[PDB]
RNA sequence: AAACUCCAGUUGACACAAAAUAGACUACGAAAGUGGCUUUAACAUAUCUGAACACACAAUAGCUAAGACCCAAACUGGGAUUAGAUACCCCACUAUGCUUAGCCCUAAACCUCAACAGUUAAAUCAACAAAACUGCUCGCCAGAACACUACGAGCCACAGCUUAAAACUCAAA
């Protein structure tokens, strides 16, 4: 899937989660799905630069309260 | 058609391919230090690849720039030169006691 | 045999018959002999598991098609 | 053979290569090559002097003049070499191949055919 | 074509060693050859002991001579160096540096069946 | 296999060789 | 016989273990294949059987490599019978 | 394959080597072609262990010092003992140091093999003094 | 720019005028090639 | 500081000492151990001859000459001539696989000798003369 | 036992011989072959197939001539074992293995798989080997044995090589 490639990128940047993952809720988020929903909203929004709109996303995460801690 | 259905490209999640601890690195014959580290501290004897864990590659480099290392008067032929046995040990060989 | 126990609970409750056990040869083959002569052999196999446990083709699958048996399977 | 002074043909054509140092200019000569670079010169000028279009590499007249320096370069070698039989097949092989070239350059344009065999000196034989 | 002369010269004094050097680039550059550097690698024990000259040697000074000459220089300088008495072992080859490594992207696996089969 | 047809190509070589010899 | 001395297959006693010292030795040699080497070398091998050797001990590594491997990875399931009695 | 068959139909089955399916075993059975081929390579994979253990300081530093060596190591196919070998040595009152110590290490050691998960189920390990000819040295004793 | 390099590195060729200053300032200075490798594939330079 | 069975490199500034002589002032015990035969030379470190011994001039004969007990019989005998030359600690040198190899080796402790290193010279030609062929038995 | 005792050990000096480890690699070359180091030259063909004989090659052994000679070694001599001789074992030593310049042209020269192109669906398929086939081309084969023979012919080959029958005989091979 095209979210596949933005999954790929976000464990290698941030690594898994610390949260641990529930396969038996199906309408499970991880922090990757989460950071995967935000990055496909500010791509509608008509920005297209993958470096520009990577970073971005990660500030909108933090403003929400969520725990990026960067891998290196 | 349908949004959902999977589309064809390359693995995202493959990781990159191994990579010996001299890949990318020249080996040249007058580092006898570097080539110190792949052959036997007691006898000299060059280690397989088994051991080094190099490529096919560079155990060839390496094989190659010892022997030329040694015929030219560089590197001994029947023990490693001393000087590098406190140099780190990249070989898998247990030998003491 | 996770499901050996749960299988032949199901068989039971609705009235039909279960083999989850080591199948012994010619149950369905040499059915009569083991059996007896009027012995009536199943209309319907339906296998919830098709493999043995050596990963090999469950041998009642042949041995329904050789006894002209049709067969359910997972 | 060309003269040790000539360029390098990657070096020929690089604008300003005539007022660089002497020193540069034996650097990018045929003199501090390998004869490698020598039969690449060689073949450019059998190039120029017979063939209509010189950059079409893969016309049967390009290759009868390519293989034709390989087939002299052989001659070169095993003149030096009379006991390298892998190099006396290799020259034979070599002759044979450019026979064939010629027979077939022969059969379709014989106009090149003849400018063939005069620049590069070949005298077509049939064979017994 | 570029070369690389791997040189071991007998152990001497400053003055001696200095005039060893200079014959030998003078050597070079009378077969045609243009000289690039040359670096002193230093005075070391050598890896064995070597007979050269009628002489026994322990120890030497090696220098390096990075050089361009005619492919027909290096068959003329390997004799030159076998009949310098203060030349203990001198070695001519292609420079390293020519040579481009080829990039690698990893160790890709070969199976089993290969081993035994090929 | 076996080398039964060798076998038979050795003796009469060996025969041959040795009345090669004899004459 | 240019080399230096002392330095070459050479292991120091400790404590008067001469008999450590000299497994140790043994062991040395035999990791790197002189021993063998020494042994192979007091008759001729005729280059095919060597070769023969040679082949034969390559394919009985694999060999024997690839059968570790599957032991180990069918000894996972050595556990307990998780379902006795079905 | 190679030369070396390796034609077996239940090659997917799981082995199962321990000493409670030996009793779970039909009498008749009888030991299969490729049967004993892995009893032959389990075998050699316990003496692997044990070679490691012994050289690593880390196990014990009493064992590293003697710098024990294993002759052989041969489980049994009954699966309640395993049968090991180290070489005796010259001093006999250097013999009794190293037995005594391996004598007490075995019991850790089992508990040090049962590390290696594959290889968990480790029959209580035999170690046997290399005395292979104690008829001259028992004769000479009397 | 292979020859723009290569016209610059020649003003530092040896020559025969200068070839007894090059010679000294050899002997005055030292060139180390050797260097170790490490298990994560980083180069140790030596200590010096 | 923690033992090490590198030998001390002649040149460096080490630290160990035997009788106040250092590493490079032991004498040597050169044992050649054949399949017919062992011969022990115990020489100086300045290759000064101080004692000899082999099996045959321990008065074994033939078949008598290669066996564990003649080899030890023969470091005795050198054991002896060399410590009344003044030698306590040697360096032992063994070449060859004979069964007087580690024989050879307790005799000259139950001499009265004190070996602190163990060197292999077992000549190993890499590539050299060719060997006889295999003996037909 | 014979042999050696200008023997053996240490140390140093010192090859026209052979090329540990690397090599658990499976590369190069048409094949034969090729695994110490360096440098030079250098690894045919922009459709494929195409020769017992044309052309050029071709392990080992062998021939001719001139050299080298550590070690190995047919042969030979001596010692031993043996009823005894030869062999197997031991010692010494030669042709030969090496170099050079010519020959000779053989191998279980075998991945015992002809070259090229294509396919993995049909029937998977006598057996075994090495999953089963298609197109196309050259070479070759037609019971066993006689027979890697006879004759003829060609060949630097002369107790040789290549090509290669028939008669008698059998019901198998
Ligand atoms: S893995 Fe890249 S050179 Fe070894
Ligand atoms: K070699
Ligand atoms: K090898
Ligand atoms: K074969
Ligand atoms: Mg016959
Ligand atoms: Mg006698
Ligand atoms: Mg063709
Ligand atoms: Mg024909
Ligand atoms: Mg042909
Ligand atoms: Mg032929
Ligand atoms: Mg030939
Ligand atoms: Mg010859
Ligand atoms: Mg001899
Ligand atoms: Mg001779
Ligand atoms: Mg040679
Ligand atoms: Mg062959
Ligand atoms: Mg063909
Ligand atoms: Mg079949
Ligand atoms: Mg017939
Ligand atoms: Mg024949
Ligand atoms: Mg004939
Ligand atoms: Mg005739």
């Amino acid at each position: 899937y095209h979210e596949d490639r933005i999954r790929a990128k976000f464990y290698s940047v941030y690594g898994s989660g610390q949260r641990a993952f529930d396969l038996f809720n199906p309408n499970f988020k991880s922090t990757c799905q989460r950071f995967v929903e935000k990055y496909t909203e500010l791509q509608k929004l008509g920005e297209t630069d993958e470096e520009k709109l990577f970073v971005e996303t990660g500030k909108a995460l933090l403003a929400e309260g969520v725990i990026l801690r960067r891998v290196g | 058609s349908n949004e959902d259905l999977p589309i064809s490209m390359e693995n995202p999640y493959k990781e990159p391919l191994k990579k010996c601890i001299l890949c990318g690195k020249h080996v040249d014959y007058k580092n006898v230090q570097l080539l110190s580290q792949f052959v036997s501290p007691f006898t000299g004897c060059i280690y397989g690849r088994h051991i080094t864990g190099l490529c096919g590659k560079k155990q060839k480099e390496i094989t190659k720039a010892i022997k030329r290392a040694q015929i030219m008067g560089f590197m001994p032929v029947t023990y490693k030169d001393p000087a590098y046995l406190k140099d780190p040990k990249v070989c898998n060989i247990r030998y003491r006691e | 045999r996770q499901f050996s126990y749960l299988i032949e609970n199901m068989a039971r409750d609705c009235g039909e018959y279960a083999h989850t056990r080591y199948f012994r040869g010619g149950m369905l083959t040499n059915a009569r002999l083991l059996f007896g002569p009027t012995v009536r052999l199943p209309d319907l196999i339906i296998f919830l598991h098709t493999l043995n446990n050596i990963f090999e083709p469950h041998v009642a699958v042949r041995d329904a098609a050789k006894m002209n048996i049709p067969t359910v399977g997972i | 053979d060309p003269p040790p002074s000539t360029l390098l043909k990657d070096y020929q054509n690089v604008p300003g290569i005539e007022k660089v140092d002497d020193v540069v200019k034996r650097l990018l000569s045929l003199e501090m090559a390998n004869k490698k670079e020598m039969l690449k010169i060689k073949q450019e000028q059998f190039m120029k002097k017979i063939v209509a279009n010189p950059e079409d590499t893969r016309s049967l007249e390009a290759r009868i003049i390519a293989l034709s320096v390989k087939i002299r370069s052989y001659e070169e070698h095993l003149e030096k070499h009379r006991k390298d039989k892998a190099h006396k097949r290799y020259l034979l092989m070599s002759i044979d191949q450019r026979k064939k070239m010629l027979k077939n350059l022969r059969n379709t344009n014989y106009d090149v055919f003849e400018k063939i065999c005069w620049g590069l000196g070949i005298e077509y034989t049939f064979p017994p | 074509p570029r070369y690389e002369l791997a040189l071991i010269l007998k152990a001497m004094q400053r003055p001696e060693t200095a005039a060893t050097l200079k014959r030998t680039i003078e050597a070079l550059m009378d077969r045609g050859a243009i000289v690039r550097d040359l670096e002193n690698l230093g005075e070391r024990a050598l890896p064995y002991r070597i007979s050269a000259h009628s002489q026994q040697h322990n120890r030497g000074g090696y220098f390096l001579v990075d050089f361009y000459a005619p492919t027909a220089a290096v068959e003329s300088m390997v004799e030159h160096l076998s009949r310098d008495i203060d030349v203990i072992r001198g070695n001519i080859v292609k420079h390293p540096l020519t040579q481009e490594l080829k990039e690698c992207e990893g160790i890709v696996p070969v199976p089993l069946a290969e081993k035994l089969y090929s | 296999k076996n080398v039964l047809k060798i076998r038979r190509r050795k003796m009469n070589h060996h025969k041959y060789r040795k009345l090669v010899k004899k004459t | 016989a240019k080399h230096l001395k002392f330095i070459a297959r050479t292991v120091m006693v400790q404590e008067g273990n001469v008999e450590s010292a000299y497994r140790t030795l043994n062991r040395i040699l035999t990791m790197d294949g002189l021993i063998e080497d020494i042994k192979h070398r007091r008759y001729y091998e005729k280059p095919c059987r060597r070769r023969q050797r040679e082949s034969y001990e390559r394919c009985r590594r694999i060999y024997n490599m690839e059968m570790a491997r599957k032991i180990n990875f069918l000894m996972r399931k050595n556990r307990a019978d998780p379902w006795q009695g079905c | 394959k190679v030369w070396y068959e390796s034609p077996s139909l239940g090659s997917h089955s799981t082995y199962k080597p321990s000493k409670l399916e030996f009793l779970m075993r039909s009498t008749s059975k009888k030991t299969r072609k490729e049967d004993h081929a892995r009893l032959r390579a389990l075998n050699g994979l316990l003496y692997k262990a044990l070679t490691d253990l012994l050289c690593t300081p880390e196990v014990s530093q009493e064992l590293y010092d003697l710098n024990v060596e294993l002759s052989k190591v041969s489980l049994t196919p009954d699966f309640s003992a395993c049968r090991a070998y180290w070489k005796t040595t010259l001093s006999a009152e250097q013999n009794a140091h190293m037995e005594a110590v391996l004598q007490r290490s075995a019991a850790h050691m089992r508990h040090l093999l049962m590390s290696q998960q594959t290889l968990r189920n480790v029959p209580p390990i035999v170690f046997v003094q290399d005395k292979g000819n104690a008829a001259l040295a028992e004769l000479d004793q009397l | 720019r292979e020859v723009l390099q290569l016209q610059e590195e020649v003003k530092n060729f040896i020559t025969r005028e200068n070839l007894e200053a090059r010679v000294e300032a050899a002997l005055d200075s030292r060139k180390n090639y050797n260097w170790a490798i490490t298990r994560e594939g980083l180069v140790v330079r030596p200590q010096r | 500081t923690k033992f090490s069975i590198y030998p001390p490199i002649p040149g460096e500034e080490s630290s160990l000492r035997w009788a106040g002589k250092k590493f490079e002032e032991i004498p040597i015990a050169h044992i050649k151990a054949s399949h017919n035969n062992t011969q022990i030379q115990v020489v100086s470190a300045s290759n000064e001859p101080l004692a000899f011994a082999s099996c045959g001039t321990e008065g074994f004969r033939n078949a008598k000459k290669g066996t564990g007990i003649a080899a030890q019989t023969a470091g005795i005998a050198a054991a002896a001539r060399a410590k009344q030359k003044g030698v306590i600690h040697i360096r032992v040198v063994v070449k060859g696989l004979g069964p007087g190899r580690l024989s050879a080796m307790h005799g000259l402790i139950m001499g009265g000798l004190e070996v602190i290193s163990i060197t292999d010279n077992t000549p190993i030609p890499h590539x050299g003369c060719r060997p006889r062929k295999a003996r037909k038995l």
